[PDB]
């Protein structure tokens, strides 16, 4: 326990004899030694800040039977928990994809355009003339009015800086957070 | 055989199921009802809450109670000099201990 | 990772560096106390390890541990459901019997409850009507003063049978009900709202609100609990008679016989680890229903017996079978598979359950049937010939039946609503852990892959040739 | 409803065996009762108690109502003395006269007072396990079993108490009962003599480890209960004819039941042996094995052979009065 | 052992209405009541108070109306105040010809 | 066995000693009892520890304040703190040289050894003035970087968490010193972004931690953290007028002003108690508007917006079902429409747009608005009413009541808050006119009544366009 | 449960049938009867009944007597100092409450 705990509950003559003593200290050394740490481990793992590494390895394997989650892309795992505990709360928003890409990919910045078509449907099929938000007021297709469709498509800077590995890490990881009903297309990089 | 002591709270048996027993005894310790008394930690009872327990209410098996009014997980940890503790009769804690032993019921429950 | 000899060796070593120890007692004195120390040592590290195992929800091992980490997570288990079924005799003896009675209570030949749920025929002849298992049983509790939460519990027997739970304030001669809420997400300050929670010890109790986020019961009011009571799982086969009680003033002049369906729908309450799988899942549902998985959650809590559920996407869809429409938009796919249960049925139970759906909005549902793959293998094997050759191909046959068969539970080993697929290394494992064979190979026959969505692969046990020797 | 409340702070004092009365939420002042006689029986006679309760401003019965139908709530126990042990029990009032400015009080426990009601209507038990039986007849209280084996057919007619089914499948499946704290308990005759003492009792022995005998009495007279035990069974049965069972040299005696497990097991008991007074041990429930050494305390210090080394307990009764607290037993031997 | 009371006249004092919080200063407030209430003024419970106004007009000497008087006054306050502990009774003459001084001591 | 006594260790001892030739002879002996008791103690603390540790773990089955609230993962209002108490003084003036303005924040000490403080500025207009004083005393703490780390922690002392109301942190970089604002769990954190959260240890004592690089600013190697905290005591109290409050810590005043209280300075809260606590941890995110749960807009914008009478929330098949075609542009759009009793149309719009903004939306849906349409209806009434009663009366009463139950203004479309859209029928007219005791007998006709959508139309009763005839009997 | 004292009027719980009660008490009480007994209003019992009942029974709770006898419907109504009063004794009352709380018939009631 303390530096000399068991040693010292014994009586004002006992403490005297030598061999009382070193018998005391021996046994406080063999628990300190072999249950201490489990005990404290017991007793820390009230607050996420506080447990020790194996503790949060196994509340995140208790995390990962549902989300797919790699610690090792986020610079700390009590971040990682605390975060991803915390945006379940606003599932089917642009918050957590938002913060989920930040947090994951180092700093990028990014955000979502959702994608429009042509209500003329007898002229224009439904999926061969799709553009996004920031191209919508720029361009000269589908020569009519638009709706919204369920469909999104990402758009990132250069220089918050290769395309390839962003979208595997992004099928791997981000896409599980979409809803069922939302289809996602693509990367969009300026 | 070994039996155990009617003040001890071990003598229920899950460490979960004994949380209400708890719960109830330092809810008591904490209100003003007229059966209590007031007790301050000399400085010779720091690190012994037995003596406590026996100079309070000559039961030296009460101990727990004692380590849990006055905030602490363990007994190694030495309580603060000085501090003010209300502690309850013994026959309410060994009722009590009984109830859960056995009953288990939260006070308050409704039957039919 | 302690065992006795490394806390013996350690003992060791720290009596022999120790001056006084080592020199001045040597030999005998020494060697019992090694013993008790190292035995009392290995003992208090092992009820240290045990507390840190059931320290955490996935590891526990004890089912308070469990109720308790469930009680964190807000969770509520479902509550056993009366079987249900029909009686068509209700022929009088004497004369004047009840025209059209309603909710009479009866008795079964095993002092077990029951009552009629509608309203019989005038009985001409005789008259149809449905029964279930539910008995009526309140409590009432008065408010001496506001107690800000004003907790009510319910006791352990009541819990045990309890099916659903009503909840009426009576203050200065009116009573209203009070809706259930969830936590209290939208409510505040005039809200007639509570929230239920299961106590670690078998306990149901209801909890009202706060000044600020509901409205805490005024004093000097009456707080009633009705509670529907059923026992969760018997069956009366038929002919039995059912003896009215308490209107038993209708036994000399009616005779109700139990004929037709017989009362079978019963079932019981949850498991300890179904409980363990759904309170850890809870936390990712909480109460909205966007995610994929969370419909067949939703489903799977609302239908009883269902075996497995898969939802897919206008993107599946549009990737399976067409390339693009414009109907697939904000369209929902449910399959599914009941066994007592025809598909059109299930088609006609689905639909409604939906209705009362969380985050239903913008949205159509569809249903999809299921196809069937009879799937099929071949074993060849040697005995040790200690047991003979017929037993073990029933044993075996037995075994694999209820494992990989149709109604198996392997598409859902636990009630959490998911799809589960039969792969090629677990028929190996699985014939291999029973230990009859010494040696054995497997060839499979007319096996097909399965889509994920809508097919759906069991196992075929007669068609199967076994060919065992040795 | 009924609410379960916590007990109250304002019981300090601790007593010998009889801790608090209450009726309801309220109590009856412990210093007013002078007399207690709690008894434990070893069939189904059910737990008994009576207390004497001084009343000389006539308050227990005129403004307290005390008569049939009166429920208590007594506290019973012995945390500090020989054995620590305590619990709670309800009791049921039959009558309580009123002499001398004192009542007396007349009380049956409230679960085998339900057992010892007559049945308005039949029941029969058709094939059925006895687990079931019992089960059904007493669903307030915890079964301890160890001696079911078969299924058998049971009837109880109109006016009859329960506890004569009971009590005959105790003798049809060779067990004793008894009903105390809560459980109902079935234990099997020929697993009892096999079992190892729990505690020792000695006379004559200043220095022993054990407990002390103050009073005893011997009991030499086996034949008076072994008489009614000596005939040999037989029974008619329609396929078999008559079914015999027994000894070879008794005389005959007719039965029913032409069940030969049921026949086996007739004719089992318990010969009662000793009869001893010591200083009030609440540990002492029927069903405990002791272990017993006497001394003689004249001539030569010669051990007492006829007093066997192990013996069973058959029946309990404790005692308290206003000065000190006794109990009673009766011990007895497997035949 | 833990028993507290208010003043039973609420006196002022700078928190608000003074409190007594103590196994021997309880008995003071309460053996303060008393000696302030007559008998019979209690609205409710007639049967409780003070004893005091039949030493009004008597000779300060020592009398036998006074070992008459003391006697009632001692059980009236047994009857009255069963728990508190009270040791004696001592009356003497004090200050002026016309003063009278009666002390009650709570050991 | 689980639960060791010493008479259980002390057995197994005297198991384990026999058949040795040294330790056998000595196995009933005073010694042995000793050194086994010595001996259990530990085995017991271990025991008793492990079993305390487990039922403290959790949050439902907490036996102590303060380890719900280092369980509790906000600590907003989870845990509550000290409020101080307020109430008015007067300061008169002695003599001369005493300061024209009296500053802001001076401290007071009253007879009662408790500290006082003024907020807001005195001018004495000729010797008299009032003010504020608070109850509350400014104490600061320090500490300096020695390493910067991830989550670097700063821990309060149990005595000044004890009556801790306000913690306000400065951090001081080379010259320039900066408050950093608080954060709930890092909300919409980055880098560049200066925050910090605070927590509760074990035992009782508040900290401040700063975490990690990419979604915070850690604390340079070279700087001070300085912590200052406001103390009060709740629940005390001081009479109006019989109260000097003396100058402590500025006394060169005190010879100069003689300051009064003129009003009980009371009012102040403590700390909550453990049920409550635990009960608002759990259910913490009631008390702020964070998101729509449950996809409910009816309710959200009752309870953001008060005062709405009704209000309805569209979808796609609705309007779909409504217009009698499959499409025009209605897909991904969540039509809303309702009524306010004393607001335009344009203004609603605006509040609920802005109320819905406020809110993070959902993804690709947009919300859009439809004005309601107003189809009022008249009724006529021919009856008798005997001869006790007079018509003008009758007729008044019947105005008066019949606008209060069907009308623009009324509460019959939601009786309860929770939001619902109810019609009127014809048959409830007949029923509210029956249950009033006028009439011997009437028939009503129905004069422009219109058949109403729920969704978007408005019917409502118009009482003075209306015609009655009453007749005496 | 809050037990009412027996000697309460209170004892019946309808104040309509009350009235036979007080009708036979009040009717007593002015009646010449030879075992009642005669006391004046002393000045300090104008607004105190309870005193009166008190010092004439030795019983606090037969103050509705004392405010029935005197010809009072409410008791902060002062009484007339020096109002001669006949009063009953205290076994009659409780003889009287007790018949009409356990039968409840008329005095002159003629049954078969």
């Amino acid at each position: 326990m303390q530096r000399s705990w068991f040693n010292h509950r014994l009586t004002s003559a006992k403490q005297k004899s030598l061999l009382y003593k070193s018998l005391a200290d021996l046994v406080q050394s063999m628990m300190d030694t072999f249950v201490d740490p489990w005990l404290e481990r017991i007793t820390n793992r009230k607050s996420i800040f506080s447990m020790s590494k194996e503790d949060l390895e196994t509340r995140t394997n208790e995390l990962g039977q549902f989300f797919t989650i790699r610690t090792s892309n986020s610079s700390s795992v009590p971040m990682l928990l605390q975060q991803r505990l915390d945006e379940i709360h606003f599932k089917g928003t642009e918050r957590p994809i938002n913060q989920t890409i930040y947090r994951e990919f180092n700093g990028i910045s990014v955000l979502w355009d959702p994608i429009y078509a042509p209500v003329d449907l007898e002229r224009h099929p439904y999926g061969t003339v799709l553009i996004p938000e920031s191209t919508l007021e720029t361009t000269g297709g589908t020569f009519g009015e638009m709706f919204l469709t369920s469909r999104g498509m990402i758009s990132i800077p250069i220089n918050d800086l290769i395309t390839e590995e962003i979208l595997r890490k992004f099928n791997q990881f981000v896409k599980p957070l979409l809803p069922l009903h939302i289809v996602f297309d693509g990367l969009t990089l300026y | 055989q070994y039996p155990l002591s009617r003040y001890d709270d071990r003598n229920i048996a899950d460490p979960i199921l004994r949380a209400e027993l708890r719960k109830e005894v330092m809810l008591m310790c904490e209100s003003n009802d007229k059966n209590l008394t007031i007790y301050y930690v000399l400085p010779d009872e720091q690190y012994r809450p037995d003596l406590l327990a026996y100079r309070m209410w000559g039961i030296a098996e009460l101990r727990w109670v004692v380590t849990l009014a006055a905030g602490l997980e363990d007994e190694s940890q030495g309580m603060t000099v000085g501090k003010k503790l209300k502690l309850p009769p013994a026959t309410w804690i060994r009722e009590m201990i009984r109830h859960f032993q056995y009953d288990g019921q939260v006070i308050g429950t409704l039957s039919i | 990772t302690p065992t006795k000899d490394s806390i013996r060796a350690e003992f060791e070593e720290l009596v022999e560096k120790d001056s006084f120890w080592s020199k001045f007692v040597g030999s005998q004195f020494v060697s019992m106390l090694t013993l008790f120390i190292t035995q009392i040592v290995y003992r208090c590290f092992q009820y240290a390890d045990a507390a840190l195992a059931e320290g955490f929800i996935s590891t526990a091992t004890r089912r308070s541990s469990i109720l308790a980490a469930a009680e964190t997570n807000s969770y509520v288990g479902t509550k056993p459901t009366p079987s249900s079924g029909m009686i068509e005799i209700t022929a009088t003896s004497e004369d004047a019997p009840a025209v059209i009675p309603k909710n009479m209570p009866l008795i079964s030949d095993d002092q077990y409850p029951y009552m009629t749920m509608d309203v019989c025929r005038l009985v001409d002849g005789t008259g149809t009507v449905e029964v279930a298992q539910l008995e009526i049983q309140e409590v009432t509790y008065t408010v001496t003063a506001a107690k800000e939460f004003l907790e009510v519990v319910l006791s352990k027997a009541l819990t045990a049978v309890c099916y659903k739970l009503e909840v009426f304030v009576t203050t200065d001669g009116k009573t209203t009900q009070w809706s259930s809420s969830t936590m209290f997400r939208l409510a505040g300050s005039k809200s007639q709202v509570y929230v239920e929670f299961y106590k670690p010890s078998e306990q149901l109790g209801v909890r009202f609100g706060d000044g600020l986020i509901g409205q805490i019961p005024p004093e000097g009011s009456t707080i009633t609990l009705k509670v529907w009571c059923t026992n969760g799982d018997i069956t009366l086969v038929a002919g039995q008679n059912l003896t009215p009680v308490d209107s038993a003033a209708n036994l000399a002049n009616l005779i109700s016989v139990k004929t037709t369906t017989p009362i079978t729908a019963g079932t019981d309450a949850e498991t300890t680890e179904i409980t363990r799988n759904r309170a850890q899942y809870y936390l990712a549902y909480d109460d909205q229903v966007v995610w994929g998985g969370d419909y067949t959650y939703f489903l799977v809590r609302n239908i009883p017996g269902l075996s497995w559920v898969k939802a897919w996407g206008e993107g599946q869809q549009e990737k399976l079978d067409g390339a693009y429409n414009v109907q697939n938009i904000n369209k929902i796919f449910i399959s599914g598979w009941h066994p007592n249960k025809s598909q059109s049925e299930l088609e006609e139970m689905i639909l409604a359950a939906f209705k009362k759906v969380p985050n239903e909005l913008n949205k159509k549902f569809s249903y999809k049937e299921v196809r069937k793959l009879p799937f099929k293998i071949t074993i060849t094997g040697r005995i040790s010939a200690s047991l003979t050759i017929e037993n073990v191909t029933d044993e075996l046959k037995s075994a694999l039946e209820t494992k990989f068969g149709r109604d198996s539970t392997f598409f859902d080993p636990n009630r959490v609503g998911k799809y589960i697929l039969i792969k090629k290394k677990d028929v190996w494992a699985f014939i291999e852990t029973l230990g009859y064979f010494r040696d054995f190979y497997l060839e499979f026959v007319e096996w097909n892959e399965s889509n994920g969505f809508y097919d759906f692969v069991y196992l075929d046990t007669e068609n199967s040739t076994f060919n065992i020797s040795y | 409803t009924k609410t379960t409340t916590a007990p109250e702070t304002d019981s300090k004092r601790t007593q010998l065996f009889l801790q608090s009365v209450s009726i309801g939420q309220n109590e009856i002042p412990r210093e007013m009762i002078v007399g207690c006689t709690y008894v434990e029986p070893g069939e189904l006679s059910g737990p008994q108690l009576m207390l004497m309760i001084r009343d000389s401003t006539a308050y227990v019965v005129n403004k307290l109502g005390v008569k049939f139908g009166t429920i208590l709530t007594v506290s019973l126990g012995d945390p500090e003395g020989h054995g620590g042990i305590l619990f709670s029990e309800e009791f049921f009032v039959l009558k309580a006269p009123r002499k001398d400015d004192t009542v007396l009080i007349y009380a049956f426990s409230n679960p085998v007072r339900l057992l010892k009601v007559p049945s308005t209507s039949a029941q029969y038990f058709v094939d059925k396990p006895p687990s079931a039986v019992v089960s059904s007849l007493a669903p307030g209280l915890k079964v301890n079993a160890d001696s079911f084996r078969k299924t058998s057919t049971y009837h109880l007619n109109v006016g009859e108490k329960p506890t004569k089914v009971l009590q005959e499948i105790a003798r049809d499946t060779g067990s004793m009962c008894w009903a105390s704290r809560g459980m109902i308990n079935f234990k099997s005759m020929e697993k009892m003599a096999n079992a190892a003492p729990s505690l020792t009792y000695e006379s004559a022995n200043p220095n022993t480890s054990g407990f002390t005998i103050s009073q005893f009495n011997i009991l030499n007279a086996d034949y008076e209960y072994q008489r009614r035990h000596n005939y040999r069974m037989a029974s008619y049965d329609m396929t078999k004819g008559v079914v015999y069972s027994g000894n070879q040299e008794d005389p005959i005696k007719f039965t029913s039941n032409p069940d030969p497990t049921a026949l086996a097991n007739y004719n089992k008991f318990i010969l009662p042996r000793l009869d001893m007074l010591v200083e009030g041990n609440a540990a002492l429930t029927p069903g405990t094995t002791l272990k017993i050494v006497v001394h003689n305390t004249a001539g030569d210090g010669e051990l007492d052979e006829s007093i066997p080394d192990k013996m069973i307990v058959m029946s309990v009764t404790h005692f308290e009065d206003r000065f000190r607290f006794v109990s009673r037993a009766q011990l007895g031997v497997v035949n | 052992a833990n028993n507290n009371e208010i003043d039973p006249l609420l006196t002022l004092e700078l928190s608000g209405v003074k409190t007594y919080e103590s196994q021997e200063e309880a008995w003071g407030a309460r053996l303060y009541e008393w000696l302030n209430t007559y008998q019979g003024e209690v609205y409710g419970d007639p049967s409780w108070g003070n004893v005091l106004p039949q030493f009004k007009h008597e000779p300060t000497n020592l009398s036998h109306v006074q070992i008459a008087v003391e006697a009632m006054l001692l059980q009236k306050l047994t009857v009255d105040l069963p728990d508190i502990p009270i040791s004696g009774l001592s009356v003497a003459e004090g200050d002026a010809f016309d003063k009278l001084k009666i002390s009650i001591r709570i050991r």
